[PDB]
RNA sequence: GGUGAAAUUCUUGGAUUUAUUGAAGACUAACUACUGCGAAAGCAUUUGCCAAGGACGUUUUCAUUAAUCAAGAACGAAAGUUAGGGGAUCGAAGAUGAUCAGAUACCGUCGUAGUCUUAACCAUAAACUAUGCCGACUAGGGAUCGGGUGGUGUUUUUUUAAUGACCCACUCGGCACCUUACGAGAAAUCAAAGUCUUUGGGUUCUGGGGGGAGUAUGGUCGCAAGGCUGAAACUUAAAGGAAUU
């Protein structure tokens, strides 16, 4: 094991800490109060620099930090880095997903999982594909332990949850689509749209996916930090 | 032995009686 | 002598009156009678010529050349197309990848014809006689029957010489082997046949 | 009547060539001779002229295609992805 | 105060990783592996092991200065044995009352859908 | 050598092939409210206290 | 002879079912074939909550499980005592 | 890196590792069950098009147009063959390192053909439900899929119509399951393997002790490997099936 290696250079010092520096991220208004943390950079040397070290990074911090809440512990989102003005990085919105143990303990026997994605754009040049999961309903005194449903409810229903994640999706920017999964309103709706076709239950939304950016956006990116 | 080699036998044997048939005639 | 057909495109001169008429590659699905328009602002249709720097990422093109104002250079043989693999504005140049493989990075000022070369699939049916290769080979040059330098004489080639008909010394021929010495391969890499995929 | 079996159009070259050459240049050649239609009025009158050159005695259009074929296979492929791309530029 | 880094702790069934990075994940305190605390060639993946890297990852977290850590476990991961090592569990033990205060267990094993084949032949192992 | 006097409350059983090594849960009295699981080679009883060297050992039946 | 009523497993009017790969010895055997055991565990083994609630940052929280679905072939099962033989007349149960 | 232990091999020109991006190719986990479709082989992502099929209802139509099949024809797992694309993983041959008296294998690392797709051959298997098709009858019980009918039923809606999703009762067509044996069977077991010594519903195919042998030959199809039909000479008194100690 540790009395192994023969040889190790082909051809054939000091703490890196030292130089490694403190840097504090900012993340996006749309949330709570931000307290993200803290990264290393290495030095803001005349060629590599810190700033454009930082320019490519995403910080993967939970939903319910940001919130300084407990029922969105279950939910995370990636921070993804794009300008810095010192120890203050600022940072956008890249995705939402829950946990593996959430998922694992989510998907059932004697269920379905009825799934839809449509890809689709925002206002400001933002393209997201947009994920939807949902689950079928034992209703109440049944004896018919596997709620099972047919492909036309299923169709139907995926249909439906695409019309309406399009509805939303279309006429918004970022800021607004974030404030409204915040509180978990999307599954109202949804469940309001799709309970005639099938009882339904455990509606969520399962991930978003960032494609294409436009520029740089900095008079708006500061809107989101002060 | 098993039948499956005991057929793969038979059909080398068979290619072999083909292959002297055919350079006989 | 040359399997692609060739197109007789007119053009208007503007700056006289008169028709100037060029000598075009016929490309895979054009026609008589269809329009073809040369230039920047030019759409994205078959037979167009464009420059490189304005068609999308993905795209095949043909009859492109090195360098602009070389009346195109590459992809100019019947059924080969180039594929444009990418596009960088700083000192603009389209990174493309070529019918043998190889990627080179070429300005974007280049201009490619839209589509492939007809008469794609030449080389399928065997020539199956002799005249029928003496015939394609007299419309291009003197290159048809050779003889093998084995039964070629001693003086008359370095392979020749003894009463069995062998190569005697090594076949691969080093890149500094001066004009008389490169009869057979010439730096060979990797001789033999070679197993599995190209992998190109 | 069926005067031949399996030779077919190939039946001029004789015991010669081989078997697998003259079934390649049978395939080959029944592709080049048979007959096609011209996109521009959908008579079965397309012949082909001479290599990639496809002509019609009706029609009166001349199109480049394959050397044994109007059209190709990797040439409609060229053709549909390149519309796909023009799309998503428009669009 | 209480700055947080993560621990991305791997576990597999010949060796074990406690390789400590930022929250973003672009670091490299104490990448230490469970292979150069024992001189068996066999008992890296050990509990022993396990505990010893976990105790010099912490030692080396608390030499930079970070005090918060979360975890966040992964099996081999793939088209093999999918679950956790038993060294992991050791790890996680360790470094929970050797210093770093942790927080947000979770399990990041990466699970394909039914992508390319599992080696070993359609017969399977016959040891 | 840090040592730990650790004493024993219960015995789990004998483990190993021939049966030499018995499972015991043990704590120890400086800080305790907090047990392991150790493996006892000689005869131990009830209320026996044992020096550990170790303390992040937590152990694990014997083959 | 005729050792069960079913011969390798509930497969009765649908001829092929997809096989899976086990999950140690990597041999492929249908789905059905496939002796599968839903192990829901937690990623903090026994006598280790207590230790790890204290040490952990913020108050309670945590406390998450792992959940995997392991495909074990006969011969595997046999071999790590996941399904015992039994008796001729103890089979007919369940 | 790997295994019971090792070893080949990649490693201060970053090996493993972490994070981002891009290309490729394979597949459709978890949902996935004694459940669905199809003549069979066989089919699990979303959407659009083309049609096709089963079940149910039907006071609609023809009128016996019906059941099985020599010959013949269509489809037909995987692997293999010819000519192209692709060729990410796995990977017969092969190359090494282990173990062993020997290991050309089981074990470790690479690795061609192949694995994937297009146009054509291959016509095979434990292709099993080792159970031919059609039609009538025969102990019960529960659950499930599709369809149909009745609920002074529940819920969802717009507390209340429709539309659905549930619960109660009935029925047809299926996948099937459980206790028993009026019976069958040599038994294992079977609601069909029953209505066969109280022997007969119609009908096609296959077999007469085990080897030789699914071999030789004669034909036929196929580029090829091979596919269909298919003996005789000679030898033996046991070859076999189910259960019991």
């Amino acid at each position: 094991a540790v009395g192994k290696n023969k040889r190790l250079s082909k051809g054939k010092v000091v703490d890196p800490f030292t130089r490694k520096e403190w840097f504090d991220i900012k993340a996006p208004s749309t949330f709570e109060n931000r307290n993200v943390g803290k990264t290393l950079v290495n030095k803001s040397t005349g060629l590599k620099s810190a700033s454009d070290a930082l320019k490519g990074r995403v910080v993967e911090v939970c939903l319910a930090d940001l919130q300084g809440s407990e029922d969105h512990s279950f939910r995370k989102i990636k921070l993804r880095v794009d300008e810095v003005q010192g120890k203050n990085l600022l940072t956008n919105f890249h995705g939402m997903d829950f946990t593996t143990d959430k998922l694992r303990s989510m998907v059932r026997k004697w269920q379905t999982l009825i799934e839809a994605n449509v890809t689709v754009k925002t206002s400001d040049d933002y393209v997201l594909r947009i994920f939807a999961i949902a689950f079928t309903r034992k209703q109440a005194n049944q004896v018919k332990r596997h709620s099972y449903a047919q492909s036309s409810h299923i169709r139907a229903i995926r249909k439906v949850i695409s019309e309406i994640l399009t509805k939303e999706v279309q006429g918004s920017t970022l800021a607004q689509l974030t404030s409204k999964l915040i509180p978990e309103v999307i599954n109202k709706e949804i469940e309001n749209a799709t309970k005639d076709i099938f009882p339904l239950q455990n509606i969520h939304v399962r991930k978003v996916k960032l494609l294409k950016q436009p520029k740089f956006d900095v008079g708006a990116l500061m809107a989101l930090h002060g | 032995m098993r039948a499956k080699w005991r057929k793969k036998r038979t059909r080398r044997l068979k290619r072999k009686r083909r292959k002297v048939r055919a350079r006989s005639k | 002598g040359r399997g692609a057909p060739l197109a007789k495109v007119v053009f208007r001169d503007p700056y006289k009156y008169r028709l100037r008429e060029e000598i075009f590659i016929a490309n895979e699905g054009v026609h008589t009678g269809q329009f073809i328009y040369a230039g920047k602002k030019a759409s994205l249709n078959v037979g167009n010529v464009l420059p490189l720097g304005s068609v999308p990422e993905g795209t095949i093109v043909s009859n492109v050349e090195e360098k602009p104002g070389d009346r195109g250079a590459l992809a100019r043989a019947s059924g080969n197309y180039v594929i444009i693999i990418g596009h960088n504005p700083d000192e603009n140049k389209t990174r493309v990848r070529l019918p043998s493989g190889a990627k080179k990075v070429i300005s974007s000022d280049a201009r490619g014809v839209i589509g492939v070369i007809a008469g794609g699939g030449r080389v399928d049916k065997p020539l199956l006689k002799a005249g029928r290769a003496f015939h394609k080979y007299r419309l291009k040059r003197n290159s048809w029957p050779k003889t093998r330098g084995v039964a070629m004489n001693p003086v008359d080639h370095p392979h020749g010489g003894g009463n069995h008909q062998h190569i005697g010394k090594a076949s691969t021929i080093s890149r500094g082997a001066v004009s008389g010495q490169k009869a057979g391969l010439i730096a060979a890499r990797r001789t033999g046949l070679l197993r599995g995929s190209q992998k190109t | 009547a069926k005067r031949t079996k399996k030779v077919g159009i190939t039946g001029k070259y004789g015991v010669r060539y081989g078997s697998s050459l003259r079934r390649q240049v049978k395939k080959l050649e029944i592709q080049q001779h048979a007959r096609y239609d011209c996109s521009f009025c959908g008579k079965k009158t397309v012949k082909r002229g001479a290599a990639g050159i496809w002509t019609c005695s009706c029609c009166k259009k001349t199109v480049a295609g394959g050397a044994y074929t109007v059209s190709t296979a990797a040439a409609a492929t060229v053709r549909s992805t390149i519309r796909r791309l023009r799309e998503m530029v428009e669009a | 105060s209480q700055v947080f880094g993560v621990a991305r702790i791997y576990a597999s069934f010949n060796d074990t990783f406690v390789h400590v990075t930022d929250l973003s994940g672009k670091e490299t305190i104490a990448r230490v592996t469970g292979g150069m605390k024992v001189k068996a060639d066999r008992d890296e993946s050990s509990p022993y092991a396990a505990m010893l890297a976990a105790q010099d990852v912490a030692a080396k977290c608390k030499e930079v200065g970070i005090t918060a850590v979360h975890v966040k476990i992964r099996a081999t991961g793939g088209t093999r044995t999918k679950t956790p090592g038993p060294g992991g569990q050791a790890a996680l033990r360790a470094l929970a009352r050797s210093g770093l205060r942790i927080g947000r267990i979770e399990d990041v094993t990466p699970v394909p859908s039914d992508s390319t084949r599992k080696k070993g032949g359609r017969r399977g192992r016959r040891l | 050598t840090p040592v730990t006097l650790a004493k024993v409350i219960k015995v789990l059983g004998r483990t190993g092939s021939r049966g030499g090594v018995t499972q015991v849960r043990v704590e120890f009295l400086e800080d305790t409210s907090r047990t392991i699981v150790r493996n006892v080679k000689g005869p131990v009883r009830e209320n026996d206290i044992l020096v550990l060297m170790e303390s992040e050992r937590e152990a694990r039946r014997l083959r | 002879p005729k050792k069960r009523a079913s011969n390798g497993r509930n497969k009765k009017g649908r001829g092929h079912v997809k096989p899976v790969r086990c999950v140690n010895c990597s041999k492929s055997i249908p789905k059905d074939k496939a002796i599968k055991r839903m192990a829901i565990r937690n990623i903090v083994e026994a006598a280790a909550v207590r230790d790890l609630s204290e040490a952990s940052v913020y108050p309670e929280y945590a406390l998450p499980k792992t959940y995997n679905k392991l495909h074990y072939c006969v011969s595997c099962a046999i071999h790590a005592r996941i399904v015992r033989v039994r008796s001729r007349e103890d089979r007919k149960n369940r």
